RNA sequence: UAUACAAUUAUCAUAUUAAAUUGUUAAGUGUUGAUUUAACCAAUAAAAAUAUAAAUAAUUUUUAUUUGUUUUUAAACACCAUUAGGUAUAUGCAAAUAUAAAAUUAUAGUAAUUAUAAAUUAUAUUAAAAAGGUAUUGUUGCCCACCAAUUUUUAUAAUAAAAAUAACGUGCAGUAAUUAAUAUAUUUAUAAAAAUAUAUUUUUUUUUUUU
């Protein structure tokens, strides 16, 4: 199994794919998230943390095991892949649950900005300067379509 | 008025056996379905390529 | 009426045809309507004109008027020819039974004015419709002999 | 059939049996015998808006023959 | 699992598996066996089995075994289908029906032809060239011509083909006797 | 028909089979080459392609 | 339900049914 | 004459409709036993009524097999054999007629 | 030239239109062929007029003398229907409405079918046959 | 929502007769003619005094194929 | 005039006010479609939308009618090939050529045959085309839905027997073995829907 | 602000002159094993056939009766979940499209409408010929829900309901649309929705007058 998601993502989004991505873990399948989109390596690390922390923080309270096993830090590819507990007796013998840390974060970061600086390009896409009409509905000025004020 | 059956039992099995044969290979000639031929490879293929389109 | 509609004749082939309606009329007892969909304006003119001229009605003046209610409807368009002291209709409806030369003619279209569906072309194929189903007052006396 | 519904007359479906048989063009007509539908089938047939009548004396039913002019 | 017999996974062949009912002589089929052949003498039984199949298959009779036999379809979809077919039926005869009035009519001209050929050159030459035998002096002449038509009637067996069955993937219809699409 | 002759028939399939294998060779129609569609405007039809037989 | 229409479709079409009901 | 036979069979038949004829049963049944849908082989609804009560018994008494007609070839002499030489103006047969018409122009 | 195809109509496509040598049918006759000609009406509508004319009080009763089946014989349909073309000035040259008229129906006399028309076909009507296939047509 | 292809086209199997049916144009041309101001055709000046047939109906309008509608055919 | 009433200078000539309001109903009826071509509603033959139609469903098989290139279709000569494939598998010591002329004379009458039942089938079409076809201007009588009123009625009947209450109500499905699994005073087989 | 439905034919929830209800039949062992499936995993496999006639038409059943939910698996298939099971189909309860109605939405104060069907859209083995569009120079077309702000009415249910709405983020539900859709039923759930049981075409068709 795995889940591909891009940079921007709301923290909707992480709550409840976090709940989803344990609870195939919980079944003992293979678990791999994926960053194949992003406008920056910094960013994508920054998702990658997010949706761990809040993995590790859900996963702990309904007790399901799993050891963190892969970070490879690429220039198309930003990933970490988590490794269940077999049996109760896995479970007994080693009971832990094991995610990176600061050190392995930030090296493998550094490691990303290296690997994305020597091919030259440090991102698939980057954000548009494009601003679509948006109404903001009440307001206590004057407001052009794009929701700006004005001067 | 029953059947006339040739003469000789053998002889008519060939023939038989023969044009079925025949018809066999005319068979494997004709054009399947595009979904019978197609992995499920190319089906997922197209299916993002469908989904995405509006882009 | 003069109006526009598009004409697709191919998926990319697109011309801009327009649409003609009018009334060809003498008020010596006969008129008759018309309408076209052609490519120039001129030509839905001339078209409407040829198609209004087919369809010519005459009427009976003997009578000066209908001599009982003609109830009939278009389509979607209920029309209702009734005896008056007097001509009373719509402004064009009025003028196009003078085209006849009704003097004791008055005519309704569709209740209230407000009534759908409602169109110039509407209008005009209601009031000739309609006076195409009134009987003469001397073909009526044949009729029972 | 129930109570919202109209309740007929023969004179109501007098006046539609005549209406619809003049509308198919037909003949003649078979149609409810009462005294009053039988009345304005002789009223009808002085003004000539009808060919012919005639009662024949049969309880439920009479008949009436239709007039057509000019087609 | 206990299985019907028209079951896909009906007869087994496991550790487990086991076949139901006596499987030999007299059987398990008694009295469930639809066709019985006896073979004629010197017959191969290949045309035994093509007329048994091209009879089955011709009265639709393998197509409603097929169908059914395979999966489960709630009473519409089989009313649908049924009178669908019944339908198409009812239409393509009042098809046939034109065909043939107007080929009736094309007889007759021909009919019509020989005729005109016949007031050309006489009846009796017509009959001539209709092979007609003027030329039999004696009656050997006339059992040679008709030792002729006696070995044309003679019918050799036909071996009329049956369609194979198609296998498409998830079997929407394994009624598949063609790759057109249909509409379940 | 030129050169008719009564020389006698021979035994038939008096051809071994060739070296090259027929039999695992998968038959492939509608992909083969490479098209271009004619359609003008619109969705192109569900029941040709994207739809199972 | 959303009080508009979200898409903006015209048929043409005037089936003798369903404009006079009375005689259909 | 009869879209739907009311006319087939003729009457004496009727008598041995019941659950005792099993050859009876089986002239108007096809070679596995199954009945005709109506538009192939039409009968007169009692023949039918008669037939499937009639096949029913004959099988729960033992007098006629789950499947299968026993005396499918007996039953040949009664159905009508269109021989292929022979045209009956009335068909639903597309290749009779115009094997007939391919005779004649051959002629 | 249409009129041609008319009077065809005429002829053969009507059973029992009276006797036609007679002055009064020959009249109806004459006066709707210059109608068809010279446009003053459609054809549907001069057949309409020329089937529905006034012939004979008990009409039915009286083919019950001459007629079995109700079908009358041809001939005198179409030397009535020759003659009013030539009496008529239609054609320049005097023979071409006899020949015309004749060889029309010679061509229709092999059709399945022949007299016989589909009522929506066999006349002007909005939707119409390719050239063709138009029943006395030239074209067939 | 496939239909047949002509159905745009398609005529009216009821009413298509009505147009061209020969007592329509009689009384049509009739007050036309009445008018004064019509130069009447010549068909109108014979079948002024031979007007057509009464009874004769189509089936259209009466549905009946029992109905031998003309004396003629 | 020099052509049809119902096509006017521009194209069909618009009657009914659906013409009115969707001028390209007049123009283009698809891609069979040329100036000469309208009013005349089919196009050609061998043409986009040249198919004649039988009570709106169109006619597509009609060489499967005559039995030229169909499954089902007709065979000119069987007893000879199968008498030549005879000889051809009894014995090599001889050879027959006799079967072989029987054979060979039999195609070469076979090909006029053709040729004339095609010819024949084409006037088919024609004929067809002029006193049946209505031009794919009536409704699909070949569906089970265009049949809908007949169903109808059937329903209504089922729901007079059952004092007019149950509309489009079966008899609910028991079990492949109801009547025999159940003790008794439960219901052992499916009752009339009203009855439950 | 007041100022004239229909009554000959109108599809979602107020039924009504009706003949049913009850039937104890079938099926099962020889032996050493790759069946089913596009693909996985559990693991004996065979099977449950019969009823017409008759019941009279209308006038005070509307608090009455009635519209596919059903004991028994020590019996299966089927379906649901996954090597450890659940369930496996009218004895409780249960009015309800077969139409009596007055412009769309909305619990009957919210927005200003909505719904709709035949024009147009290139590939389905005939001796080339049958096909669909929620788009409207038309698939690089439109649309669908959750996920923020705000606006406004109220009959405040995890976190009230409903209506306006132009962000952000998920997807890809729909237009026969990548396992056809639609309605009811029951279950399931990031979100469109999905699984199963029935009806059904506002889905595209493939056609034995005793062989
Ligand atoms: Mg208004
Ligand atoms: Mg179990
Ligand atoms: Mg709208
Ligand atoms: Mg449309
Ligand atoms: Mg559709
Ligand atoms: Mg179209
Ligand atoms: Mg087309
Ligand atoms: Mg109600
Ligand atoms: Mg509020
Ligand atoms: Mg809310
Ligand atoms: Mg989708
Ligand atoms: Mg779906
Ligand atoms: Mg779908
Ligand atoms: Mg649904
Ligand atoms: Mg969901
Ligand atoms: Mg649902």
């Amino acid at each position: 199994i795995d889940h591909t998601f891009r940079d921007a993502v709301d923290a909707h989004f992480v709550g409840w794919r976090s709940k989803k991505i344990v609870e195939d873990i919980r079944r003992r399948h293979p678990v791999k998230l994926t960053i194949k989109e992003f406008q920056s390596p910094e960013c994508a690390i920054g998702k990658l943390r997010e949706m761990c922390q809040a993995m590790q923080h859900y996963a702990q309270e309904k007790v399901i095991y799993h050891h963190f096993t892969s970070i490879v830090a690429n220039d198309r590819e930003a990933s970490i892949t988590f490794a269940p507990a077999l049996p109760m007796a896995k479970s007994d013998s080693w009971k832990h649950i094991k995610y990176p840390g600061e050190k392995e974060w930030t090296n493998a970061l550094r490691r990303m900005e290296d690997a994305c600086r020597k091919s030259g390009r440090y991102g698939t896409y980057a954000k548009s300067n494009k601003l679509k009409l948006r109404s903001l509905g009440q307001t206590s000025y004057r407001v052009d379509k794009y929701g700006r004020k004005m001067d | 008025l029953k059947e006339w059956l040739g003469d000789d039992s053998r002889a008519l099995s060939e023939t038989i056996d023969d044009i079925s044969r025949e018809e066999e290979e005319r068979e494997a000639d004709i054009r399947v379905a595009r979904s019978m031929e197609e992995t499920d490879a190319e089906r997922e293929v197209s299916r993002r390529a469908y989904i995405e389109r509006g882009k | 009426a003069y109006d526009m509609r598009v004409v697709k004749f191919s998926p990319k082939d697109h011309r801009q045809w327009i649409y003609c309606v009018l009334y060809v009329g003498s008020g010596k007892g006969i008129a008759g309507w018309g309408r076209a969909v052609a490519p120039s304006t001129q030509e839905a003119k001339k078209e409407a004109i040829r198609e209004a001229f087919s369809n010519i009605i005459a009427v009976d003046l003997e009578q000066e008027g209908p001599m009982y209610p003609v109830r009939v409807n278009a389509d979607g368009v209920r029309v209702l020819l009734y005896p008056a002291r007097r001509i009373v209709a719509n402004f064009r409806v009025a003028d196009i039974l003078c085209a006849f030369g009704f003097q004791h003619a008055g005519c309704r279209i569709n209740l209230k004015a407000t009534n759908n569906p409602k169109s110039p072309t509407h209008t005009v194929e209601g009031v000739f419709e309609a006076v195409k189903a009134l009987r003469s007052v001397s073909e009526i006396a044949a009729s029972r002999g | 059939r129930r109570r919202e519904e109209n309740l007929y007359t023969p004179i109501y479906d007098f006046c539609h049996r005549i209406r619809e048989a003049t509308e198919q063009r037909k003949r003649f007509v078979v149609v409810p015998s009462t005294i009053e539908t039988r009345g304005c089938a002789r009223v009808m047939h002085d003004h000539g808006l009808v060919a012919g009548f005639r009662d024949f004396h049969n309880d439920r039913a009479f008949a009436v023959e239709l007039k057509y002019f000019q087609g | 699992g206990g299985y019907m017999m028209y079951h896909r996974k009906a007869m087994g062949t496991m550790k487990y598996s086991k076949w139901k009912g006596a499987h030999g002589g007299i059987s398990h089929f008694y009295g469930r066996t639809p066709m019985v052949e006896e073979v004629r003498p010197n017959e191969p039984i290949t045309l035994v089995d093509r007329r048994i199949m091209h009879y089955v298959h011709h009265s639709r009779l393998r197509h409603f075994q097929l169908f059914r036999s395979y999966q489960e379809k709630s009473n519409s979809t089989e009313c649908k289908l049924r009178e669908g077919e019944m339908l198409r039926r009812r239409w393509h005869r009042r098809l046939q029906k034109s065909f043939i009035a107007f080929m009736q009519f094309k007889t007759m001209k021909v009919l019509e032809d020989q005729a005109r050929l016949v007031n050309t050159y006489g009846q009796a030459a017509v009959n001539a060239a209709l092979g007609d035998p003027w030329n039999a002096t004696d009656n050997v002449a006339r059992e040679r011509k008709s030792a002729a038509v006696r070995r044309q009637v003679r019918a050799l067996p036909m071996v009329n083909v049956v369609p194979k069955h198609v296998a498409t993937m998830k079997q929407i219809h394994n009624d598949r006797f063609n790759y057109r699409w249909r509409v379940n | 028909i030129s050169y008719m002759e009564d020389v006698g028939r021979s035994v038939k399939n008096p051809t071994v089979p060739g070296l090259m294998s027929t039999k695992g060779m998968k038959k492939k129609f509608h992909n083969l080459y490479s098209s271009t569609s004619t359609k003008r405007m619109g969705f192109s039809n569900p029941t040709l392609g994207i739809k199972k037989v | 339900l959303k009080t508009l229409d979200v898409r903006e479709y015209r048929p043409l079409a005037m089936p003798i049914e369903f404009r006079f009901y009375q005689r259909y | 004459k009869d879209p739907q036979g009311v006319q087939r069979p003729s009457p004496e038949v009727y008598m041995k409709l019941n659950y005792k004829n099993p050859a009876t049963i089986s002239r108007f049944l096809t070679r596995t036993g199954h009945m005709y849908p109506a538009d192939i082989l039409p009968l007169n609804p009692e023949a039918v009524v008669k037939l499937r009560v009639a096949k029913a018994q004959a099988i729960r008494i033992g007098l006629y097999p789950r499947f299968g007609n026993p005396f499918w070839f007996r039953s040949q002499k009664f159905r009508p054999k269109a021989y292929q030489e022979n045209y009956d103006p009335t068909t639903y047969s597309t290749k009779r007629t115009v094997e007939h018409f391919a005779y004649n122009w051959v002629q | 030239d249409d009129m041609f195809i008319w009077l065809c109509h005429t002829a053969m496509s009507v059973l029992n239109p009276g006797d036609m040598r007679s002055r009064l049918i020959y009249n109806h006759l004459r006066i709707l062929a210059e109608s068809v000609a010279s446009g003053e009406m459609t054809q549907r509508t001069a057949f309409r007029f020329f089937e529905s004319a006034v012939r004979s009080p008990a009409y039915r009763e009286i083919a019950k003398r001459q007629l079995e089946g109700g079908a009358a014989t041809r001939l005198a349909g179409i030397s009535a229907a020759a003659d009013v073309m030539r009496r008529m000035g239609l054609t320049r040259r005097p023979m071409s409405s006899y020949f015309e008229l004749y060889q029309r129906i010679v061509e229709r006399s092999e059709a399945m079918t022949p007299w016989g028309f589909p009522p929506l076909f066999q006349f002007e009507e909005r939707l119409s046959l390719e050239p063709r296939l138009k029943f006395f047509s030239r074209a067939s | 929502y496939k239909m047949p292809k002509n159905m745009g086209v398609a005529p009216r199997f009821d009413t298509w007769n009505e147009k061209y049916e020969p007592w329509e144009h009689m009384k049509r041309m009739g007050r036309l003619v009445g008018t004064g101001f019509y130069i009447p055709p010549e068909w109108y000046n014979h079948f002024r005094m031979f007007p057509p047939i009464n009874h004769n109906f189509q089936q259209e309008k009466t549905l009946n194929p029992h109905n031998a509608s003309e004396p003629t055919q | 005039r020099q052509h049809d009433s119902g096509v006017n200078q521009y194209g069909l000539k618009p009657t009914n006010a659906y013409d009115y309001i969707n001028p390209t109903n007049l123009i283009n009826f698809g891609r069979g479609t040329t100036f000469d071509n309208l009013g005349v509603r089919r196009a050609g033959r061998g043409e986009i939308d040249s198919s004649p139609s039988h009570s709106g469903s169109p006619v597509f098989t009609q060489a499967k009618l005559i039995g030229l290139s169909g499954e089902e279709q007709l065979t000119m000569c069987q007893s000879e090939t199968m008498a030549l494939r005879l000889c051809m598998a009894k014995a090599g010591k001889e050879t027959c050529e006799r079967e072989s002329r029987a054979l060979d004379s039999c195609l070469g009458r076979v090909g006029h045959l053709r040729r004339a039942m095609s010819e024949a089938c084409w006037e088919f079409n024609d004929w067809f085309i002029q006193n049946v076809s209505d031009n794919h201007t009536k409704p699909f009588q070949h569906r089970p839905h265009d049949w809908r009123h007949f169903y109808a009625q059937e329903k209504l009947v089922r729901e007079r027997q059952q004092n007019g209450h149950a509309y489009g109500r079966r008899p609910k499905q028991f079990s492949f073995g109801a009547r025999y699994v159940k003790t008794d005073g439960y219901g052992k087989r499916p009752r009339l829907p009203y009855n439950k």
